[PDB]
């Protein structure tokens, strides 16, 4: 999981 | 203020094509030169701009057979529908002729752009 | 020997959730405590170990209608429908515990893991 | 386009  | 997950899009497109090799949930046969290819409406959709005009049509939406174009070579066919559900081109010296031509005739403007410039390198 | 189009898979979930978002093509009508979500079979098979074993049961796969269970919370369900067409979650404080809930119901494995990890950082 |  990113920080888009 | 979303997370992002990497790998979702690429686990999605996995899945999608494990159902096609199993038949599970395809909704239209192809037909190329009396070759017949089972598929996904909305995969097909999703990859070319040909596809996403024949099943947007009120008509054409509700078949289940779709022939195509006789000119159409089967194995450049059937290489295009193979990177549509894996992202995987199976470009090679003997078939780019014949992937370019269906690529313009399908609408799939990312592999006609690859196979250009593939042929442009060899001349 | 293939070469791969980094950006495919992405396009492609960009495409469906288009589909989606002017209901082409859709098959099934998720019923979620009153509320009616739309939603494309194969993307949520691609997505959901219940959904998955849902359609690819005999019986179960030519139903147009499919009621959850009458503990799921319409909006946890809407937030993880709007995951499967663009790998983006909203996660919030005030949603975590009803995603969380959806997301072990729905199967959906990565999505359950960041959730235990967003609630174990809170303790 | 890359090399997988
Ligand atoms: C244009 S809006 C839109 N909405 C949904 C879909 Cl399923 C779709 N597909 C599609 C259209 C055109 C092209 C492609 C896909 C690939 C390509 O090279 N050209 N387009
Ligand atoms: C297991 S083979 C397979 N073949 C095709 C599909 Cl459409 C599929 N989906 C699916 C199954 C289980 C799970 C998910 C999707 C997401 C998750 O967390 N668990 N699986
Ligand atoms: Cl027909
Ligand atoms: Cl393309
Ligand atoms: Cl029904
Ligand atoms: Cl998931």
């Amino acid at each position: 999981w990113v920080i888009p | 203020s979303c997370i992002q997950f990497t790998r979702h899009a690429s686990d999605v497109l996995l899945n999608l094509n494990r159902l096609r090799s199993r038949d599970i949930l395809t909704d239209v046969v192809i037909v190329v030169s009396r070759e017949q290819f089972r598929a996904h409406k909305t995969v097909l959709m999703a990859c070319s701009g040909l596809f996403y005009s024949i099943f947007t049509d009120q008509l054409k939406c509700n078949l289940s057979v779709i022939n195509l174009d006789p000119e159409i070579n089967p194995e450049g066919f059937c290489i295009l529908l193979d990177f549509m559900y894996t992202s995987r081109l199976n470009l090679r010296e003997g078939n780019i002729m014949a992937v370019m031509a269906t690529a313009m005739y399908l609408q799939m403007e990312h592999v006609v752009d690859t196979c250009r410039k593939f042929i442009k390198a060899s001349e």
